[PDB]
């Protein structure tokens, strides 16, 4: 009771926790946590933007492909006040 | 001092501006960059109906996609629906793209130093993985002995519980082990000793850290003689 | 034709790209589509069928990690390109007969670009999974 | 304490290129886009006193061509050529040019991040589910 | 610190080199940088504008920290692991069942 209270006094307990517990900082992260990689950009990281951009493409064309459709075969000045009146 | 070997630092080539993008991108660039500007082509010229009134073309589509992305303008624009709805595609693929290139080449125009390792021997203390050892009937491997600094101490430990011998017997023996060790062996000597040795052929070393102490070299007699005063 | 014929060495083929692996267990390898066959080894040239089976946290239906597997080790956006290839050279193929009505041809290059299309895909998607 | 395995790190997904933005931010956006060439189809097309109305090229969809055009850094071939609708031009130019000067910051920052998933911590899952077993 | 306390003991009789430092700083002060009590360092600290630090316990500091006007603000770790309990005459018999 006498000599355990000693011990936390003189900060033996301390000494023998950073030897037993921090002076052994072996796997990874304690170590490099605090480092510095600057970068090499890769295709997994922008892959999205050339998603969409083919996607537009196909887009694109699927309109001119119906506009084409329909010029090989608003409406109602009037209707209009119709359509703006249930609008508002 | 603590000498090691030298890590083999990279230079930047001749194309050392294209390294913020790698291969992969620049060749899908290249190749997005054809496939948007031949349907840009085939949704103008498509007998709208009268037919020589648009003004795009492969020639003019190749150098519009061009110029719109490299941030250059133009010269006209696309009239048609589906073309303005393909050209706003490409003007959201290039802000992407081009942002992240200066935004990162920026990045590479900072630093090129490496992050320089087992520095100020605390590391040597506390690591397992790189060994170091000293001059065998040596002054510093008495002074690691006779050391009462707790982390000198931890280091004398660990040289003293050595799997295998950690010490070698002349200078140029150690010399060669921390030059084929591949930085797996660390050594112990005097700066003097760590300048020459940086000073020659092939440079394949490093002094880390600073110093540790102030020791001195000196002229020896025996003690008593007639020759101490004058000398 | 020339494209059809590139398209198709290119798809039954052992010899796309070259790493370090394994040939078969329980190396620098040949490595392809699937079958990731090897050479310089004990032996030399013993093609293993590969598909997807990682030993993971378990990610139950993580979709940017899965339904991206399951894109890749089937390959549908490569071998459409076989397909709207052959189905466009098909058509400037069937130009000459039923001729005369000056809009067939028109049809016909569209697969051709389309065929594209899926291919730069099919690209993405495999550079993708290889760093998957 | 709850000892649990490491976890695997999550690479960022798709739509990540526009997450250094917050979605508000994005909805302004849209909502602005369209108030501004909106309002710039009022200032035109508005009785311009044979050519009484066409004086401009500026119809709706123009105008929702040049707004977009003005926003991604390539100007169009129009341009407003005359009063008031340049108050609203300008000032659309000053909003593109304090927008994506802030967007383009650290824009790498945000294309490789790397965080973890951490499916439970205090524990109570281990109540709730059935799934992950403890002892 | 405070006077008769158990911080102001620690630092006597501490042996860390710092800590002897301080505890050097501490004994040669003009004025006294000593206290009588809690609230007094308080105010002292509230009205030093970054001129006297405070030493307390760190019970104390994040009640401190948790009230209005919120003007304080606790830096750094810990220094070491003390602990409250309770307190009888020794040897009487309400030891054990305490
Ligand atoms: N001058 C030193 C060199 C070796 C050492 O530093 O231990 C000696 O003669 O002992
Ligand atoms: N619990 C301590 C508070 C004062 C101090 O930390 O010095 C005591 O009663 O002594």
């Amino acid at each position: 009771n006498l000599a355990v209270l000693k011990l936390s006094e003189q900060g033996v307990l301390d000494k023998l926790k950073n030897k037993w517990w921090y002076d052994k900082g072996e796997c990874g992260a304690k170590d490099s946590g605090s480092k510095e990689k600057t970068s090499a950009l890769s295709l997994s990281n922008v892959a999205g933007v050339f998603y969409i951009l083919v996607g537009g493409l196909g887009l694109a064309m699927l309109v001119a492909l119906i506009e084409f459709c329909y010029k090989s075969r608003l409406f109602d000045r009037g209707v209009q006040m119709l359509l703006t009146t249930v609008g508002a | 001092s603590i000498m090691i070997k030298k890590p083999q630092k990279s230079k930047p080539g001749v194309f050392s501006f294209l390294d913020p993008l790698a291969y992969e991108i620049w060749m899908c660039i290249v190749f997005a960059y054809i496939g948007v500007s031949v349907v840009l082509f085939l949704v103008s010229r498509f007998s709208p109906y009268s037919e020589s009134t648009n003004e795009f073309g492969i020639f003019n589509s190749l150098w519009f996609s061009l110029g719109a992305f490299m941030q250059q303008g133009c010269d006209i624009s696309p009239r048609s629906l589906s073309g303005r709805i393909v050209g706003g595609v490409w003007w959201f693929f290039t802000l992407i793209i081009i942002s992240s290139y200066t935004a990162n080449l920026a990045a590479f125009l900072t630093v090129e130093r490496m992050v320089s390792p087992i520095e100020s021997a605390e590391d040597l203390s506390k690591q397992t993985e790189i060994a170091y050892g000293t001059l065998d009937s040596g002054s510093t491997k008495e002074f690691f002995r006779r050391s009462k600094i707790a982390v000198f101490d931890k280091m004398w430990t660990y040289m003293r519980s050595a799997e295998p011998s950690v010490f070698v017997r002349t200078t140029a023996e150690g010399v060669a082990r921390v030059r084929k060790s591949k930085g797996k062996y660390a050594y112990l000597l005097e700066s003097t000793m760590n300048e020459y040795i940086e000073q020659r052929k092939p440079c394949d070393t490093m002094k880390v850290g600073g110093n540790l102490d102030s020791k001195g070299y000196g002229i020896a007699t025996p003690k008593g003689s007639s020759l101490g005063t004058p000398v | 034709f020339a494209a059809f014929s590139l398209m198709t060495i290119a798809v039954g083929t052992d010899y796309w790209l070259y790493s370090r692996g394994v040939c078969k267990t329980k190396v620098m390898t040949h490595s392809g589509l699937w079958r990731t066959c090897c050479l310089e080894g004990n032996f030399k040239g013993l093609c293993k069928q590969i598909d997807h089976f990682p030993e993971d946290a378990d990610y139950e239906a993580d979709t940017a990690e899965y339904f991206l597997r399951a894109v890749r080790a089937s390959s549908i956006f490569p071998i459409l390109s076989v397909i709207l290839l052959f189905m466009g050279g098909l058509c400037i193929a069937a130009s000459e007969f039923y001729k005369t009505r000056h809009n067939i041809i028109l049809s016909a290059g569209i697969f051709f670009v389309s065929a594209g299309l899926s291919n730069i895909i099919g690209i993405i998607v495999y550079i993708s999974a290889n760093a998957g | 304490s709850i000892m649990i395995k490491k976890p695997q790190k999550s690479k960022p997904g798709v739509f990540s290129f526009l997450d250094p933005l917050a979605y508000e931010i994005w909805m302004c956006i849209v909502f602005a886009y369209i108030g501004v060439s909106v309002v710039l189809f009022l200032v035109s097309r508005f009785s311009p006193y044979q050519s009484s109305e066409s004086t401009n090229e500026f119809g709706i969809f123009n105008s929702l061509w040049f707004s977009l055009g003005a926003f991604m850094q390539q100007g169009c071939d129009i341009s407003p050529r005359s009063l008031s609708g340049r108050i609203v031009g300008g000032v659309w130019w000053f909003f593109t040019l304090i927008i994506i000067s802030s967007y383009t910051a650290n824009l790498a920052a945000f294309l490789t991040v790397e965080r973890m998933v951490s499916p439970i911590e205090s524990a109570e899952d281990l109540s709730k589910q059935t799934e992950i077993a403890y002892g």
